[PDB]
DNA sequence: TTTTTT
C-alpha cells in the first residue's frame, strides 16, 4: 500500500491541470483530493 | 442571408420575415438619392405600427447582412425609430436565444458591431442584450468561434466599463460569466493572453463593486475557489478570508455569502440555450429507462472533448438549483434528476473534475437552512447515494466519504456551521420524506466497515 | 398519421419522426448512395431509405417532417421512402418523445 | 427535380 505517494501524485496532477484549490485526504473511496477554500 | 442552412433544413420563419422587411426597405430606397430615400422611409413609418416595425426590422437586417451599408442603416434606424429601438433589441435577443448556432459568420461579426453601437448610444435595455450575448459563450469550449465571441464581448465590456457600472445585474452577470470562462482558458498563448484580460476585468469589478457581486450568492465562492491558484485571485482570497471589509464595509465575512442561495438566473446563464433546452426536455418529458440515446446525443455534442470536463459542474448546479420539477413530474415515471446526476458523474474522466462535481452536487448542503434554502437543491445527492447503492455501490461510497470529509475541510473556521448544514440537510430530507430512513443507507452491510464507522462516529443520530 | 399506421402500398404519407440511427452507406448503381435510417415516433420505429444528399446531411437526433412518403417491402422489411412531390425537412432536434419498439421494419 | 428507386 502507498497511500501518501498516491495523495501527492493526485495533488500534483491537479496542480498541473487546474487552478482550483485542493487538499489531500487519505481516502479509500476516490477522494484523494478535496476542493476546499484557500488556506 | 442570415442563417446557415442545408438542403435538408426547413425554411426559417424568422429569417423569412426579416428578409421581407429588408425587401420593403430597399424597395423604398433603391435607385434614388439619399434625400428621396430618407423621405420615403420617414413617410412610410408614419403609416402606423406594423410599417414602423417593418422599417426598423429591415434596417436591422441590412446592418446584419450588408457591412458596406451598416453604418448608414444604423444612423437611419436611430432616426426613424419611435420606440427607442425596443423592437430591434427584442429581435436581437430572439436571434441570440434561438438562432445563434446557425447565425452566419458575417452576421455574427455585424451583431457584435451593432451591440457595441447600441452600448455607445446608451440604448435602453442594451445591458439585457449584453447578458443574452454572454449566454451564447459556451463553457467547456475552446473552439475558434467560441473564443472569438468570448474576447469580443469582453472587449465591449472593457472599453465601456463606465457604462457597465450603471447596471448592478450586468456587473454580477459578467463577473459570474468570466470567472467561469477563465477556467477553460489555458494551454495556448492565445488562451493565456485572453485569460489575463478576463482576470483583470473580473478582479477590477469584484474590488470596485463587491456588493453587486454578492447578489450572486454562494456559487460565487465556488467560482472563486476554482480560480484560487491564479496569483491575482490568490491575492483576492487573502482579502475575502482575512480582510473582507477591504472589499466593502458591508461584507463582514464569507459566511454571509455562503448563507445566501444563488438565484436561478446565475446558474442558468452558464448553459447555452441549446444545452438548457435539451436538459429541460430530458427532465420533464423523457421516461426513466429511455434516456440512453438522449444522453449519447448530449454527450457527443457537449461532453466529448477534454476541454468539456469543466461543463459537468455547471450542468450539475443547474440540475440542483434551476430544475425543480412540479409534483406531477416528481410523482411520475419521468427521468429523475438523480439519474441525470448519476450519469454526469460517470462522464467525469479526470479526478479534478470528479472532485469538483461532488462539491457541486453537495454545495447547497454545506450551509443548508430550511427557511433560506429549498430541499430540491439537496435532494439529488441523497437520492444518487440511495439509488446507486445496489447498482453501483462505489458511487454511494465515494459520495458518503466525500460528505464526511468535506465537513471539517471545506473551511475549518466554519466547521461547526458546515456540520450543522449537513445535519440540517439530512434531517430535512427525513422530515420531508424524500428518504424516510437514513440507517439503511448509513449502516448498509454492503458499505465498507471503515466507512460505516466513519458515518456512525460523525452522525450517531442517523445510524 | 403515425409510424404504426404505415402499411406496404400506402402513399401520400405525411409524418414527423426523430432519427435514432443512420446505417452504413452503399454505392451503386449510378453512383447513388443509399443508407437506411432508423426513425421513430411514440408508436414505434421504422426504417427509411434515404438517397444521396439528405442521406449525408441526416444525423441521429434530427426531428424530421416527411411529406408524401410511401411504404413498400424491401428484403422482407417494411420500409419508408420519400415519394414524388415529397421531401424530408429537418424541423428540429433532440426534443421529441419516441418509442424504440415495436420495430415495424421487422420480418 | 430520384422517389409502386437499390
Amino acid at each position: 500500500q502507498h497511500i501518501a505517494a498516491q495523495q501527492k501524485a493526485a495533488l500534483q496532477h491537479a496542480h498541473a491541470h487546474s487552478s482550483g484549490y485542493f487538499i489531500t485526504q487519505d481516502s479509500a473511496f476516490g477522494n484523494l483530493i478535496l476542493p476546499v477554500l484557500p488556506r | 442571408r442570415l442563417l446557415l442552412s442545408t438542403s435538408l433544413d426547413a425554411k426559417d420563419e424568422l429569417e423569412e420575415r426579416l428578409e421581407r422587411c429588408m425587401s420593403i426597405v430597399t424597395s423604398m430606397t433603391a435607385g434614388v438619392s439619399e434625400r428621396e430615400a430618407n423621405d420615403a422611409l420617414n413617410a412610410y413609418v408614419c403609416k402606423g405600427l406594423p410599417q414602423h416595425e417593418e422599417i426598423c426590422l429591415g434596417l436591422f437586417t441590412l446592418i446584419l447582412t450588408e457591412p458596406a451599408q451598416a453604418q448608414k442603416c444604423y444612423r437611419d434606424l436611430a432616426l426613424v425609430s419611435r420606440d427607442g429601438m425596443n423592437i430591434v433589441l427584442n429581435k436581437i435577443n430572439q436571434i441570440l436565444m434561438e438562432k445563434y448556432l446557425k447565425l452566419q459568420d458575417t452576421c455574427r461579426t455585424q451583431l457584435v458591431w451593432l451591440v457595441r453601437e447600441l452600448v455607445k448610444s446608451g440604448v435602453l435595455g442594451a445591458d439585457g442584450v449584453c447578458m443574452t450575448f454572454m449566454k451564447q459563450i459556451a463553457g467547456g469550449d475552446v473552439t475558434a468561434k467560441n473564443i472569438w465571441l468570448a474576447e469580443s464581448v469582453l472587449d465591449i465590456l472593457t472599453e465601456q466599463r463606465e457604462w457597465v457600472l450603471k447596471s448592478s445585474i450586468l456587473i454580477a452577470m459578467a463577473v459570474y460569466t468570466y470567472l467561469r470562462l477563465i477556467v477553460d482558458h489555458h494551454g495556448t498563448a492565445q488562451l493565456q493572453a485572453l485569460r489575463q484580460k478576463e482576470v483583470d476585468f473580473c478582479i477590477s469589478l469584484l474590488r470596485e463593486r463587491f456588493m453587486e457581486c454578492l447578489m450572486i450568492g454562494r456559487d460565487l465562492v465556488r467560482l472563486l475557489q476554482n480560480v484560487a491558484r491564479i496569483p491575482e485571485f490568490e491575492l483576492l482570497w487573502k482579502d475575502i478570508i482575512h480582510n473582507p471589509q477591504a472589499l466593502s464595509p458591508q461584507f463582514t465575512g464569507i459566511l454571509q455569502l455562503l448563507q445566501s442561495r444563488t438565484s436561478r438566473k446565475f446558474l442558468a446563464c452558464r448553459l447555452t440555450p441549446d444545452m438548457e433546452t435539451k436538459l429541460l426536455f430530458m427532465t420533464s418529458r423523457v421516461r426513466f429507462g429511455q434516456q440512453k440515446r438522449y444522453q449519447d446525443w448530449f454527450q457527443r455534442q457537449y461532453l466529448s472533448t477534454p476541454d468539456s470536463q469543466s461543463l459537468r459542474c455547471d450542468l450539475i448546479r443547474y440540475i440542483c438549483g434551476v430544475v425543480h420539477p412540479s409534483n406531477e413530474v416528481l410523482s411520475s415515471d419521468i427521468l429523475p434528476r438523480w439519474a441525470i446526476i448519476g450519469w454526469l458523474l460517470t462522464t467525469c474522466t479526470s479526478n479534478v473534475a470528479a472532485s469538483n462535481a461532488k462539491l457541486a452536487l453537495f454545495y447547497d448542503w454545506l450551509f443548508f437552512s430550511p427557511d433560506k434554502d429549498s430541499i430540491m437543491n439537496i435532494e439529488p445527492a441523497i437520492l444518487v447515494m440511495h439509488h446507486s447503492m445496489k447498482p453501483h455501490p462505489a458511487i454511494t461510497a465515494t459520495l458518503l466519504d466525500f460528505m464526511c470529509r468535506i465537513i471539517p475541510n471545506f473551511y475549518p473556521p466554519l466547521e461547526g456551521h458546515v456540520r450543522q448544514g449537513v445535519f440540517s440537510s439530512l434531517n430535512h430530507i427525513v422530515e420531508k420524506r424524500v428518504l424516510a430512513h437514513l440507517a439503511p443507507l448509513f449502516d448498509n452491510p454492503k458499505l465498507d466497515k471503515e466507512l460505516r464507522a466513519m458515518l456512525r462516529e460523525k452522525f450517531p443520530e442517523f445510524c | 398519421t403515425f409510424v404504426k399506421d404505415i402499411k406496404p402500398g400506402l402513399k401520400n404519407l405525411n409524418l414527423i419522426f426523430i432519427v435514432l440511427e443512420t446505417g452504413r452507406v452503399t454505392k451503386t448503381k449510378d453512383g447513388h448512395e443509399v443508407r437506411t435510417c432508423k426513425v421513430a415516433d411514440k408508436t414505434g420505429s421504422i426504417n427509411i431509405s434515404v438517397w444521396d444528399d439528405v442521406g449525408n446531411l441526416i444525423q441521429p437526433g434530427d426531428i424530421i417532417r416527411l411529406t408524401k412518403g410511401y411504404a413498400s417491402v424491401f428484403k422482407g422489411c417494411l420500409t419508408l421512402y420519400t415519394g414524388r412531390g415529397g421531401d424530408l425537412q429537418k424541423i428540429g432536434e433532440f426534443c421529441m418523445v419516441y418509442s424504440e419498439v415495436p420495430n415495424f421494419s421487422e420480418p
